[PDB]
């Protein structure tokens, strides 16, 4: 299988340089040129440049030449990007995308965020929400991602194996801190007889927490 | 520069019905028998997606209710029937010259009946009011059409300040929204009260769907 | 005496939850494989010789006894020296890796010194290797089955390759139909894998053809410039064209691969071939024998060596896995046997590099080659007399007036050794563009040793 490997998070001070990088594996890395894509909250997709991992040829966006450069590493099969001067209009997803020969993005990273901001990373408090004490024939629990930054989190329920009525909510922004929540839904006779847990893992503090769901 | 100009911005239809997306480019993509002319789907939280390369060609594992066409400047995307997975939103995008852009995106929502939310309370739990603070969690789900009203009360009056909105994007397998509404409190607020209410307003019913506790007695 | 046979049956002493079978059969040859639930029951034969019965269990038969993880059992007529060598050989396969992909590898290997050098020996070898390699995946698929459904593909269509060319070099017409019946073309396939599948489960065509010639063209604009291209996916990409290509699109695959296959990449497949048929052969780097085959043993250079065999299971393996056979040779019937390199044109005629000068025919000999290894150029048209020569011209114009002059031209480079190192087609403007300046191939770097020629779809000129 083809992938590509992005860290899900970088967290740069405004006026400081960032370098995200871009993991290949399950293809011959020097036979396909590398993209990148930028992404702003809730905006389109910008192509910023492409570089072949072979002899280093890059094609720039005109927008981006003195913001970017592109860089390879064959041995650890990485493609990396490299910002200068950055402001908040540099805050994106940042995808890599492979070139196919039909000369479309075949294959995609997860994307970093890149955050400009002076903020320090804070890992989130993750709280288990159980139902009201007093019961119809589903049952709905949550879990309450409060206080992080930055963006993203994370969150499954039981490893990712509970995917069915879930809803997890976009977070929200308040006093310079993140709250996201996910509800799930499961019939009275699966909860509390069978274990729900959530977990989070929120990559720019490296932290991965689990929350086992108890009655009050 | 080429521009690619997309129609619409935001498209509407019910299951079953043809999507018709279109990309003006702004000059020819097409040289020597090729469009390099490209499609992708989007969903939230997730990379795009590959669905139509050089115009017209369908990529591997995209089902065949997907089709692309046009030539030079004009292109579309079609979609038919569409399916409950495929609100999502759509861009084109060149690899004709330097730079290589995409469309402006559109976004496909999915028409279908009326429901009501289904809305659960959550009082903090006990290692948030430890920390010293009172989140108080209400979530309305699986709710049509996305329109909706939350109130908080709190010992029988309305709540406004400190209560924080989040929407879901169409549900990808039933067509629905949701939405999550948080109250946050300190602790000491928070003890001060008995009864906590989240109330849903949705066209559904005359009457709000009404959930609550109290904080002493369970 | 009364003369009779003396027949005996063994039977595995457990019942086999059955996964998969397989077999190739015709008089010369039988291969066949089983696969269970921790088993694999492998049979192998050659016409006159013994045939090898082989079982690898990952558990251990009750034996009577005086008062790795599997298991090899040997079922034949093998005297001590073959079944003490048989045993100890199938076990150190098995226990070789655990990963099926470096299995996998060391099958491709020991099928390709098969192809090369047929015979009993390299025949059972690779037969046992393909049957382990797959025994390998099957134990680890059977763990994770959501997980493995996206590796089912890579086993499968190299079952299907590994043993058609296994079974040809045994004198056999076909190698397994299917192996994981049924199971490969119910799982989605990955847009790595599109031409592969095309190729395995014989697809329409049609939905594949841009992404095929697209595939050819890319690669071929990569390698003249130095670059690495997908060799693997080139194969299926040729594959699909020649099979089912448009007016003019086996044409064009074949000038592309011919011009691919340079006297370097030539070598780096012969180098390559030795490295994997050493005995201390490492599979940390994963072998396909692909590798080899494309883009050169899918291409118009006949001529390299002790593996001529390689053009003919190239040309055998293009047949998809779901009029002449060869489709090579149907995409171009005008070229001998004879040509060591061929450059096909339009309307049924192609460019022709032999030794020896045809008969009855208008050829040039080359000027400044060794007389013992010589060099004529031909054009093989479906009687001339005269002695030709290629007249010497400098390039005019130069210029740019959005026209292409030199374009469906190919710009050839000889030695004095006489060989042709290099095929140049020149395709776009931005090639002829760099014809004229100071890519790579093209513009001036190597010595007096070097001549280059300019073949047009008609005539020959010598370079500068
Ligand atoms: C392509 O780029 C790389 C990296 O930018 C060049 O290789 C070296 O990079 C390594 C680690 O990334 C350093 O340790 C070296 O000092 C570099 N060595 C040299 C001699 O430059 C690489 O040379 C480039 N190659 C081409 C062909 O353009
Ligand atoms: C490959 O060999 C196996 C084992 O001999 C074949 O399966 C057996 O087939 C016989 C008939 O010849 C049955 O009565 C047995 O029940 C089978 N045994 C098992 C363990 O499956 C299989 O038919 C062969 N495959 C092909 C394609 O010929
Ligand atoms: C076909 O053959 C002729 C033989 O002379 C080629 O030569 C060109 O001939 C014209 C005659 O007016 C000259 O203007 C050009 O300068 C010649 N070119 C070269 C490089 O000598 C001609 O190129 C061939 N045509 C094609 C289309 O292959």
């Amino acid at each position: 299988q083809v992938q590509l490997q992005q860290p899900g998070a970088e967290l740069v001070k405004p006026g400081a340089s960032v370098k995200m990088s871009c993991k290949a594996s399950g293809y011959s890395f020097t036979s396909y040129w590398m993209n990148w894509v930028k992404q702003r909250p809730g905006r389109g997709l910008e192509w910023i440049g492409r570089i072949d991992p072979s002899d280093n040829e890059t094609h720039y966006n005109q927008d981006f030449k003195d913001k970017v450069t592109l860089t390879v590493d064959k041995s650890s099969s990485t493609v990396y990007i490299q910002l200068s001067s950055l402001t908040s209009e540099d805050s994106a997803v940042y995808y890599c995308g492979r070139l196919g020969y039909v000369y479309g993005f075949d294959y995609w990273g997860q994307g970093t965020t890149l955050t400009v901001s002076s903020a320090k990373t804070t890992a989130p408090s993750v709280y288990p929400l159980a139902p009201v004490c007093g019961t119809g024939s589903s049952v709905t629990l949550g879990c309450l991602v409060k206080g992080y930054f930055p963006e993203p989190v994370t969150l499954t329920w039981n490893s990712g194996s509970l995917s069915s009525g879930v809803h997890t909510f976009p977070a929200v922004l308040q006093s310079d801190l993140y709250t996201l929540s996910s509800s799930v839904t499961v019939t009275s006779s699966t909860w509390p007889s069978q274990s729900i847990t959530c977990n989070v893992a929120h990559p720019a503090s490296s932290t991965k927490v689990d929350k086992k769901i108890e009655p009050r | 520069d080429i521009v690619l100009t997309q129609s619409p911005a935001s498209l509407a239809l019910s299951l079953g019905q043809r999507a018709t997306i279109s990309c003006r480019a702004s000059k020819s993509v097409s040289t020597s028998g090729y469009s390099y002319m490209y499609w992708y789907q989007q969903k939230p939280g997730q990379p795009p997606k590959l669905l139509i390369y050089l115009a017209s060609n369908l990529e591997s594992g995209v089902p065949a209710r997907f089709s692309g066409s046009g030539s030079g400047t004009d292109f579309t995307l079609n979609i038919h029937p569409v399916e409950e997975e495929d609100a999502a939103t759509y861009y084109c995008q060149h690899s004709r010259e330097l730079p290589w852009t995409f469309g402006g995106g559109t976004k496909l929502e999915i028409n279908r009946a009326d429901a009501a939310p289904t809305v659960s309370i959550f009082p903090p739990s006990s290692e948030q009011l430890t920390s010293g603070g009172a989140s108080v969690v209400c979530f309305l789900n699986n709710f049509y059409p996305k329109d909706i009203n939350v109130k908080w009360k709190i010992d029988g009056s309305e709540r406004q300040n400190g209560v924080l909105n989040s929407w879901t994007d169409q549900d990808s397998k039933d067509s629905t929204y949701s939405m999550s509404s948080t109250l946050t409190l300190t602790k000491d607020e928070y003890e001060r009260h008995n009864s906590y209410t989240c109330e849903a307003t949705h066209k559904t019913s005359t009457s709000p769907i009404v959930k609550s506790f109290n904080r002493n007695e369970c | 005496g009364v003369r009779r046979t003396y027949t005996t049956a063994a039977v595995w002493p457990a019942e086999v939850a059955v996964l998969a079978d397989a077999e190739a059969r015709c008089p010369a040859a039988v291969f066949n494989v089983t696969l269970g639930e921790a088993f694999l029951g492998l049979r192998v034969a050659l016409r006159s010789f013994l045939p090898l019965e082989v079982i690898i269990s990952a558990e251990r038969m009750r034996m009577i006894a005086p008062p790795g993880r599997f298991h090899v059992y040997t079922l034949g007529f093998l005297s001590d020296g073959a079944m003490h060598q048989t045993m100890r050989d199938v076990a150190a396969y098995v226990h070789e890796s655990d990963d099926y992909l470096a299995q996998l590898s060391a099958a491709h290997a020991a099928a390709l010194a098969a192809v090369v050098q047929p015979g009993p020996y390299y025949f059972y070898r690779a037969a046992v290797r393909l049957g382990v390699a797959a025994f390998v995946f099957s134990e680890a698929a059977r763990r994770d089955r959501r997980a493995s459904a996206p590796a089912l593909l890579r086993v499968e269509s190299d079952a299907r390759l590994l043993s058609r060319l296994l079974m040809r070099a045994a004198g056999c017409p076909a190698g397994f139909a299917g192996l994981f019946d049924g199971r490969a073309e119910r799982v989605p396939v990955a847009p790595a894998d599109q031409l592969r599948a095309a190729w395995t489960f014989g697809e329409d065509p049609a939905p594949r053809l841009d992404l095929a010639r697209a595939t050819v063209a890319e690669a071929y604009r990569r390698s003249v410039r130095g670059k690495p291209f997908d060799q693997q996916a080139l194969f299926f990409a040729v594959a699909l064209l020649l099979r089912a290509g448009g007016p003019g699109d086996a044409r064009e695959t074949l000038l592309r691969t011919t011009a691919m296959c340079t006297a370097e990449r030539a070598a780096a497949a012969a180098e390559l071939t030795r490295a994997a048929l050493s005995p201390t052969a490492a599979w940390n780097e994963p072998f396909s024998l692909l590798d080899v085959l494309s883009p050169c043993a899918v291409s118009l250079r006949r001529d390299l060596a002790t593996l001529a065999n390689l053009g003919a299971a190239a040309r055998l393996a293009l047949a998809p896995a779901g009029e002449e056979e060869d489709p090579v040779a149907r995409a171009a019937p005008e070229i001998p046997a004879e040509a060591l390199l061929a450059l096909p044109l339009r309307g049924g005629a192609s460019f022709v590099f032999t030794r020896r000068r045809p008969d009855c025919g208008p050829a040039y000999t080359l000027g400044g080659v060794d007389i013992a290894n010589p060099l004529v150029l031909a054009i093989v048209s479906n009687c001339d007399y005269t002695d030709r020569m290629p007249e010497s011209q400098h390039l005019p114009a130069t210029d740019n007036p959005s026209v292409c002059v030199y374009c469906d031209c190919v710009f050839v480079r000889y030695s004095s050794a006489g060989t042709i190192l290099e095929t140049v087609l020149i395709e776009s403007k931005d090639m002829e563009e760099q014809l004229m300046a100071g890519p790579s191939f093209n513009p001036t770097l190597h010595g007096g040793d070097v001549k280059a020629l300019m073949l047009f779809p008609n005539g020959t000129v010598v370079d500068l």
